[PDB]
């Protein structure tokens, strides 16, 4: 992750050897909302690509603070195998080391999840990961990863002569609970 | 991730640029016949010109004269002419008088850098100027009737 | 071509005072509702979005913590609020019903609703024909989170539901699943109608023939007409335009010298650049409260949507729904639920008469001098006789004591014919 | 349980928030040379300090009508619940509901109302079959030529 | 489907059959229940005419926006901390470099 300056084109990321199509007159590669993606190096002209030089989509999966201050660090849209060429760990601390590679890695399909191991068993989903995976805590001391149980399989013996009746009946009382207004805020012109 | 180290690469230009054929002529033309230099391929030092030359303004528009060092331009030219010490203060984009009237107008557009020095001691003589154009000139334009009127 | 609205053709019904009209045969249509449940879920980012990883820009951006903290909470509630809204549409029901092993209930083919057991999707061929209608700037921090509940389980789900109101009858919800074979509980549907249960014993066959050729039209109409699905595409266009707007507002310059920051950085001093990055960070974060106003508006339509759909599915999916108009054109409201890409399809199996016959009526009947009403029905009369029938079919039986009840005397009525009736 | 009741403490939970980040988007500066007016008042001339003053009462002004959008989506919504929630009580309370599944998991749905905080909680009453028993069924019964049903 | 002609006293008759009124009480007072519709009708009638506030939902609707379209032309009217709210001026006293 460098600062460069391209010709009076001053940026900061990450330069890949790339094989862009440039004209010969071209000196930087405009890309998405103009952004300066692509660019060509004065001494030795080829094309450097410039990727961000970390990964914006890094999500952050944790129970409370005063619970655990234990943490597990989601990575979308990638492998995980190239998780430490994108991360890029040669300039990142000690401690992400550990959540770069490690012993606890997790491919699915929603990236790869780090810090939490799969168990077979499938609970109710705690933390919503998402695209079907699911983190919790109460699972001595670690995060858990799992599927959702969309529910018990069950089977009904459609016999196509056969009913089943009901012999005897309960009664049971169930709660329902709707909001009907907010606090009635008034804000002033003067002294705000 | 934070930045670390420099990726600084400008192009391999050998040439030290003519400050000396630009800024220090025989005698500086006329404002109403100003010449007008292309200045190419050459490297824009800006420090011969710390000694022995005292520069009474440098104002640029677009950039700043402290990031001068930084850039490298695709084309640069130079408009050079000599005036009264007075009348310095017109060279400005969005300005009336006479040289920004009658002899020289510049673009509300403008990306450049202005440059002007006062020296009452190599010029020593009699310039010409105009001042009865019925039509104010357009930006970057130049006249030379003596008797359009 | 220009002209003027047809509101509709000019109908006129004849009002005789004491004539009725009566359906004497029927017919069985299948009506597709199309309902969105959630948009696709967009996160932005503080870093990467206004700053191109940018020092002097993140820097200034630190005054302005609290309002992407605001972003960022405001968009992962909506994204948690509609898996909230896909969950309550769908996951009504817990046990998850496995398919029966004879797709031909009682005559009645479901094999284009259940999926084949020949393969190891769960997507069933009309999932598949939807799936197949519709179709579907990360530099920018705008990443698209992917749905918590993935299509293969909104898929197991729907096939519950399918396989339970195949097997189970009105209690699928209400406590466990109780079997009962699907001829009585289409039986028991015409029961709750107004429909004598007698009427679907005498032609099964004509119904489940119905049943199979509409479930072969609405195949084909899916399969030919790619405009069924509008409201799908049309909610999947709304975001696309909402992001394309994002990424066509981040190119302009708010004012600033340039639209973008490397040229102010590289040109300007920090003293005189600092004004130009304010301004242009200033037009970004409106832009960004824009979206998210924007987006929160766009929720709440599909909140207001996605409950639509779920009491939907409580109302004439679990059950069946005695509202007029509700789910489909007709009189039984049983509806079997398909999922769609962000969005549910209902295929509503509706009854409507069809071949009308005219007759004359008289409100009650004088016997020994008593006015006698009917229990249930009119009472239509041929050019011989005076029979009573149900009002929604034609089955006329003679006048009898069990079908009628005496009340009153026969001269505080107006419109009373007087004949016999039968013991 | 802590839990049940948790739609009410998120409301008054968005409601803080919302109040909470609306005091602190006024302590930013919004271009400004400072957060706060008085050292902008004090410090510069009237001239210079106009246009400060106008910058932050624009920041200001747009953090109030982001406020108020907030508030206007947030009472649609809660105008909506509302909606829901009298719909309940004309249907589930004034009377007996034929629904499925609107209110309660059961078969018959009357229902007591209770007030709560910027709330209404509903008690149904539910009537659910518990033991299940196998038999074997026809639908028709012939009997002297007859079907009877 | 199509429209069954049904006569109206019979139609009153099964509207009372759904809910719980036995279908033998209107053929007993028609003329009563007939003259009570009729007068219910002159009621609302004369209460339409009368008072001026059971439609105000849909003036509070008109009035809604009309205040907005109100509140677009009054914030027109400001100068958003430019030297002047018309832009007239602004081009005429100033050079472009100024006034952009
Ligand atoms: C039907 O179920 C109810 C409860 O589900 C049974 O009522 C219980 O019966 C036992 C045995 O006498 C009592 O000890 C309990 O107090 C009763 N009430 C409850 C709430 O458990 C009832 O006996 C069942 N009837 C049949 C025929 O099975
Ligand atoms: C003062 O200015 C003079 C002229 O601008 C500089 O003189 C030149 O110096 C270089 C190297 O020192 C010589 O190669 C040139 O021949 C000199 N030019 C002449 C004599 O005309 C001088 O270097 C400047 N001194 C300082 C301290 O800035
Ligand atoms: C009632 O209408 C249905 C269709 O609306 C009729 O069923 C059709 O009968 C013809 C003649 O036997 C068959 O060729 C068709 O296959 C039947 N089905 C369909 C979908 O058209 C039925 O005959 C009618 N009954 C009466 C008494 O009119
Ligand atoms: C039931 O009777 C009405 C009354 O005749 C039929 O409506 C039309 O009535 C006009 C005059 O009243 C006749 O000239 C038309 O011939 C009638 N239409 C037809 C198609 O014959 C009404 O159509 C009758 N219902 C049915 C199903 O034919
Ligand atoms: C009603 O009968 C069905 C059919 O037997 C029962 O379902 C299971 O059926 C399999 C074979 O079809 C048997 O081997 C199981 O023993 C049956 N289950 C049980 C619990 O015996 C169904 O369970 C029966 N209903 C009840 C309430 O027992
Ligand atoms: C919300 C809550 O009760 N959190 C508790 C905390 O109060 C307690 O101090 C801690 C002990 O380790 O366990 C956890
Ligand atoms: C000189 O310029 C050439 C042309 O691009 C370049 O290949 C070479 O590396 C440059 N050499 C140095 C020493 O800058
Ligand atoms: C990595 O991801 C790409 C696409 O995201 C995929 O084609 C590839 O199979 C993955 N695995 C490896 C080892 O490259
Ligand atoms: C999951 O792992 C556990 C631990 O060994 C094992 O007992 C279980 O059988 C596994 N699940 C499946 C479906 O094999
Ligand atoms: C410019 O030229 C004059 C006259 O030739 C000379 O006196 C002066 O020293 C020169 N200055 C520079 C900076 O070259
Ligand atoms: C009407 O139906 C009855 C049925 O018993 C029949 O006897 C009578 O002849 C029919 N009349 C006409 C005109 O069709
Ligand atoms: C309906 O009105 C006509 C027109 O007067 C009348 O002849 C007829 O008897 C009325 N119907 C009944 C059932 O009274
Ligand atoms: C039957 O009705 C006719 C005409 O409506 C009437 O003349 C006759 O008296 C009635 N029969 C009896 C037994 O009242």
């Amino acid at each position: 992750c460098v600062n460069f300056n391209f010709n009076g084109l001053r940026g900061t990321g990450v330069l890949t050897d790339s094989d862009k199509r440039f004209q010969s007159f071209q000196q930087f590669g405009r890309d998405s909302a103009d952004f300066t993606d692509s660019v060509r190096d004065p001494q030795t002209l080829q094309i450097l690509d410039i990727s961000p030089c970390s990964f914006g989509g890094v999500s952050v999966i944790t129970p409370g603070t005063q619970t655990s201050s234990k943490v597990a660090v989601l990575y979308q849209d990638v492998n995980c195998t190239d998780v430490p060429t994108a991360l890029g760990l040669d300039q990142i601390s000690a401690a992400w080391r550990v959540y770069a590679i490690g012993n606890d890695v997790f491919q699915t399909q929603a990236g790869c999840l780090v810090g939490a191991e799969h168990t077979n068993i499938s609970y109710e989903c705690d933390i919503p990961i998402g695209a079907g995976v699911c983190a919790s805590y109460n699972s001595t001391n670690s995060i858990i990863a799992y599927a959702m149980s969309i529910g018990a399989e069950s089977s009904i013996a459609y016999s196509n002569n056969s009913i089943a009746i009901p012999t005897n009946f309960s009664i049971q009382v169930t709660t329902e609970v709707l909001p009907v207004s907010v606090s009635k805020t008034s804000v002033d012109c003067t002294m705000y | 991730i934070l930045p670390s180290t420099e990726v600084v690469r400008f192009p391999n230009i050998t040439n030290f640029c003519p400050f000396d054929k630009v800024f220090n002529a025989t005698r500086f033309p006329n404002v109403y016949a100003w010449q007008r230099t292309k200045i190419s391929d050459c490297i824009a030092d800006y420090t011969v010109l710390y000694n022995s030359t005292s520069f009474s303004t440098f104002k640029c528009y677009g950039v700043s004269p402290s990031k001068l060092i930084d850039l490298c331009f695709t084309s640069v030219y130079a408009d050079t002419f000599l005036i009264r010490f007075s009348e310095v203060r017109q060279i400005a984009p969005g300005e009336t008088g006479v040289i920004a009237d009658y002899n020289y107008k510049l673009p509300d557009d403008f990306t450049g850098c202005v440059l002007a020095w006062n020296t009452a001691q190599q010029d020593i003589g009699s310039y010409f100027y105009r001042s009865h154009r019925a039509v104010k000139l357009k930006p970057f334009e130049r006249d030379l009737s003596s008797d359009e009127n | 071509i220009a002209y003027a609205m047809s509101i509709g053709a000019e109908s006129s019904i004849a009002y005789s005072n004491n004539s009725i009209a009566i359906p004497t045969n029927f017919s069985i249509q299948v009506t597709t509702e199309v309902l969105p449940v959630s948009v696709s879920k967009t996160s932005v980012d503080c870093t990467m979005y206004i700053c191109g990883d940018s020092q002097e820009c993140n820097k200034l951006l630190l005054q302005y913590g609290s309002f992407c903290a605001q972003l960022n909470r405001a968009l992962s509630g909506v994204a948690v609020e509609q898996d909230k809204n896909t969950e309550a549409v769908f996951a009504q029901v817990k046990q998850i019903y496995k398919a029966p092993v004879i797709k031909d209930l009682g005559g009645f083919n479901f094999s284009q609703l259940l999926p084949d057991p020949t393969k190891p999707s769960q997507r069933s061929f009309i999932e598949d024909l939807l799936f197949d209608k519709v179709t579907l700037q990360k530099f920018n921090g705008l990443t698209v989170l992917p749905p918590l509940l993935t299509d293969e389980m909104i898929a197991a789900y729907t096939s519950a539901l399918v396989s339970g109101t195949a097997t189970a009858g009105w209690t699928f919800g209400i406590g466990a699943a109780l079997q009962v074979p699907f001829a009585m509980q289409m039986a028991y549907r015409f029961n709750g109608i107004g429909v004598t249960q007698n009427v679907l014993y005498e032609n099964q066959k004509l119904i489940a023939n119905q049943f199979n050729s509409a479930i072969g039209k609405i195949q084909d109409s899916l399969s030919s007409t790619a405009s069924a699905l509008g409201k799908l595409q049309d909610v999947v266009n709304q975001n696309a335009q909402a992001l394309n707007t994002l990424v066509k507002q981040l190119s302009s310059n708010f004012g600033a010298i340039s639209s973008v920051l490397n040229d102010i950085l590289s040109r300007l001093d920090k003293v005189e650049a600092e004004v130009q990055i304010d301004r242009l960070i200033t037009g970004r974060l409106q832009s960004l409260q824009t979206y998210v106003t924007q987006q929160l508006i766009r929720a709440a339509e599909i909140r207001a949507s996605a409950n639509l759909a779920a009491t939907k599915m409580s109302e004439c999916v679990l059950g069946q729904s005695k509202r007029v108009d509700f789910c489909g054109k007709g009189y039984h409201l049983m509806s079997f639920p398909q999922s769609a890409p962000h969005g549910v399809v209902f295929l509503h199996v509706t009854y409507v008469p069809a071949q009308e016959k005219n007759f004359t009526t008289a409100p009650a009947i004088c016997y020994d001098g008593k006015a006698h009403f009917p229990r249930e029905g009119v009472f239509v009369s041929n050019g011989t006789h005076w029979f009573v029938t149900q009002r929604n079919f034609y089955e006329p039986q003679i006048i009898t004591t069990d079908n009628t009840f005496v009340s009153g005397s026969c001269d505080v009525v107006i419109g009373i014919v007087n004949n016999t009736v039968y013991d």
